[PDB]
């Protein structure tokens, strides 16, 4: 109240209505979660192939607010609609609700444990399969980790309620995914091996990623124990005819079901999904219409109505989908400071091929420095850097390397010839150094040999899997260190979260000891604090509802500490908080 | 066999039965109306639930079905009526 | 002269027989009885599904000899696939807009409909680089009209139940908010 939320600007707390609850016509039916629970993953795969209609994956809970609200969707907003989604939408194959940037961003900003969110969503959604975007050698981070850490993370995630494991690689490398796929197979869950799409397969001018490359990649992914093959289009580059050709050639090649993930950045997502449905795709990733379009996935209602009169239908209940969309439209207005702005179909993404989240992050980073008006030449530098690296796949964390390299190249006024010749003595950001040192992995076709020697001067460059070249982690010693650092016995999930994010978990525990569980507040109260004479009810526990009313805000004293006169549980309590704007003693 | 008690009353007697149950070791469940949201007995129990929504507060405390539903959904075993309200009610 | 058939209802739904394909065929014949140069199909609410678009354009192309001018809105979010389906059926001219002012309520993007037909049997006659360069200017000047923008626009599939045009939808919402009935705008839509 007296200092404002960090990051966003200080504004008055607007009055928000109670969001529109859905009116669902419940139809009880057997879902894929039950088939996984009693029969198994192979029975789930057989059920997917035996379904004529295209299955849908709801990416509302992770990717829709990743690409639009910058992963700022709190668990409190998902808790009011998770039961309604689980009941009124039983035809969904899976719901993507975990992994990706959510794991880091929740700890860093939302001050809530993603394990707590997973536990709550597993409680409120017992009949829906959960999916996390696993990223190969990395899991939620950006640096390499040893194999036992990844296996422990997979074991804990599968124990806590993750059913589908979508594992991709930043450079489409199979050594970085085989261990994760085998661990998911051993844990008894569905392993979704993922092909990261890039370039154009119908353009002869770019022959590095042709149809044959994706065909052999799908072949050698089928050689592993992958349950469902996945095609991830992070930048929305999949043209509809290219989508039809790719899905047809992959169905003629392997026998695994195909899962298509693409974005509506070019505005051609719906027709791409329809063309993949004609070619025989099985599952597609679609979000609700309130959080669809633009940077996010195509709408599930739009893809239902596009295939309503076609030869192949979409397995969804669109009345319940619109009823859920009412609530999502109502709760989108809570995240007004986190909106990117006016959205539009950007066909420029066919040139620079930025992922949408990376596009927004690069735009914010360029606005944070004195280069906010140079975004067009930033895009040109991004395209030229991607070409000069050898046409690598742009997805996290490899897209972050390209973005940081373009930002460094345009910030210090560099040139392709200048970097290629003069920049031997020039410094470089650590992301490009780590990428050329083999931390991310081996790209297809190998590094540019001369430019690598220019970029890294004398540091060690590996050519194998970076997991073998990492220091082993003993869980007992790090468990004891976490226990003495936080003062209580941690679980397996706390240990595996502390291993990947050492400082972030400690900061989260510090804010947990300071402010407590702030995940139980509603979003306007979480962001804008409280108003004068405003009464709120906070349910800290089932049966325990705090009654908080703010009566007065005192003037700041000489020491700078304001006194706030609260009415907690009907009784007056004065809270002393230090104002950060007085700057006086 | 009895591990949780509900008090279908308000004011002094509710806190008295709460203290008796906490001395005996049982858990406590409270009931309150919207006009009684600032009462002491609401915050003196382990869990508290709102009854008689949209009704007169005296009629809210006389809602037999709402108290029964709260006691069933809260896992309560016993119901102490206190004095007054539904203490002498046979129904 | 562009004689225009105003599209409404669904032609692939047997539950609505008042606006079947025969009515539109009779209307096209009656409009070709005059000296109309180009036949136009104004889908003012984004009601034209791509299969319905293909069927309508085919059954109008075998009926009359005038060129077909398709106009639809992207309110349902299925404007691009509708335009491509009409392109496969043999439509002649489609109504598009620049990418800065496309999507949502307005017409589908010209760049998006060019890239949707880049590797098909029928291409789109446009220069996409100049279109994107003009789209840059339109994006720059769209920020001048910030008080006149109608908030966050998303693909609304409720336009299949109530069939308001988008401008009439915004005007009705503004009038409902101006008279104090904005909290039951869903009730107003059902009404
Ligand atoms: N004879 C017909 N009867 C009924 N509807 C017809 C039709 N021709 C087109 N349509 C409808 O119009 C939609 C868009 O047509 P389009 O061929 O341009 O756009 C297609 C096309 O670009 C591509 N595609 C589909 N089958 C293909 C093939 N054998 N080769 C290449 N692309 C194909 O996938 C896109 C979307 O596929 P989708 O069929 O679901 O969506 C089609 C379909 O619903
Ligand atoms: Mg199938
Ligand atoms: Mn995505
Ligand atoms: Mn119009």
């Amino acid at each position: 109240t007296v200092n404002g939320f960090p990051g966003i600007e200080n504004t008055e707390k607007r009055h928000f209505e109670e969001p529109r609850q859905p009116l669902l016509n419940l139809e009880k039916k057997k879902t894929a979660k039950n088939i996984l629970d009693e029969q198994g993953a192979d029975a789930v795969v057989d059920y997917v192939k035996n379904t004529k209609e295209v299955l849908l994956t709801d990416t509302t809970l992770r990717d829709a607010h990743q690409s639009l609200l910058a992963t700022r969707l709190r668990l409190q907003d998902m808790k009011g609609i998770a039961q309604a989604i689980d009941q009124g939408l039983p035809e969904l194959f899976s719901a993507e609700m975990w992994g990706g940037a959510t794991f880091d961003v929740a700890y860093r900003f939302l001050n809530e444990s993603p394990w707590y969110r997973l536990r709550k969503l597993r409680k409120l959604m017992p009949n829906t399969m959960f999916q996390m975007l696993f990223r190969g050698s990395n899991a939620v981070g950006y640096q390499n980790y040893p194999d036992n850490v990844i296996e422990e993370f997979i074991r804990v995630a599968a124990h806590e309620g993750i059913d589908v494991f979508r594992i991709f690689d930043s450079l489409n490398w199979l050594p970085q995914m085989e261990k994760s796929i085998q661990a998911v197979r051993d844990n008894g869950k569905i392993a979704e091996a993922t092909i990261c799409y890039t370039g154009d397969i119908l353009d002869p001018s770019r022959p590095k990623y042709n149809i044959q490359y994706y065909k052999d990649l799908a072949k050698e992914l089928e050689a592993t124990g992958a349950h469902i093959l996945a095609v991830k289009d992070m930048a929305g580059l999949l043209k509809p005819q290219a989508a039809y050709r790719l899905i047809s050639e992959l169905k003629d090649t392997v026998d695994l079901p195909i899962h298509l993930h693409t974005h509506d950045t070019s505005g051609n997502g719906i027709i791409t999904y329809s063309g993949a449905t004609q070619a025989g795709v099985d599952i597609i990733d679609v979000a609700t219409a309130s959080l669809a379009g633009g940077t996010s996935q195509p709408s599930m209602q739009s893809i239902y109505y596009a295939l309503e009169h076609g030869p192949r239908h979409a397995s969804i209940n669109v009345k319940n989908a619109e009823q859920i969309d009412h609530y999502w439209e109502d709760v989108r207005k809570y995240y007004a400071p986190f909106e990117a702005g006016i959205t539009s179909p950007q066909t420029e993404v066919y040139m620079h091929e930025m992922p949408g989240g990376q596009y927004t992050n690069l735009k914010s980073q360029a606005a944070a420095v004195g280069l906010g008006h140079r975004f067009d030449e930033i895009k040109q530098m991004y395209r030229k850097v991607n070409m000069m690296f050898g046409d690598i796949i742009k997805v996290t964390p490899s897209s972050k390397v390209v973005g940081d390299m373009a930002l460094f190249m345009i910030q210090n006024d560099l040139t392709e010839e200048d970097v290629y010749a003069r920049g031997n003595e020039l410094n470089f950001p650590e992301s490009v150094v780590s990428f050329f040192r083999g931390d991310l992995g081996q790209p297809v076709g190998g590094f540019p040999e001369k430019l690598q020697k220019i970029i890294v001067k004398d540091k060690a460059v590996i050519t194998d899997r970076p997991g073998l070249h990492a220091e082993k982690v003993d869980f007992e010693t790090v468990k004891a260190d976490l226990e003495q650092k936080i003062g209580y016995e941690p679980g397996d999930h706390e240990v595996i979260s502390y291993i990947m994010y050492p400082q972030v978990f400690l900061d989260y525990q510090k804010m947990q000891r300071e402010f407590g569980a702030v995940t139980l507040l509603d979003t306007p109260t979480f962001l804008h604090g409280m108003r004068l004479n405003e009464k709120i009810e906070v349910q800290i526990e089932k049966g325990k509802t705090l009654s908080i009313r703010l009566d007065e805000i005192g003037e700041p004293d000489l020491a700078g500490n304001r006194v706030l006169f609260f009415n907690l549980n009907g009784q007056r309590r004065e809270v002393v908080i230090n104002d950060q704007s007085v700057q006086a003693q | 066999h009895m591990k949780k008690l509900l008090v279908a009353n308000r004011g002094e007697i509710a806190v008295r039965v709460f203290r008796a149950c906490n001395e005996l070791g049982l858990s406590t469940v409270a009931v309150y109306a919207r006009e009684d949201e600032y009462s002491v007995h609401r915050f003196k129990a382990d869990e508290s639930y709102l009854i008689g929504q949209g009704k007169k507060p005296i009629d809210a405390y006389l809602d037999i079905d709402d108290i029964i539903r709260v006691a069933l959904e809260s896992g309560a075993d016993a119901i102490h009526p206190g004095y007054g309200l539904l203490s002498e009610n046979l129904e």
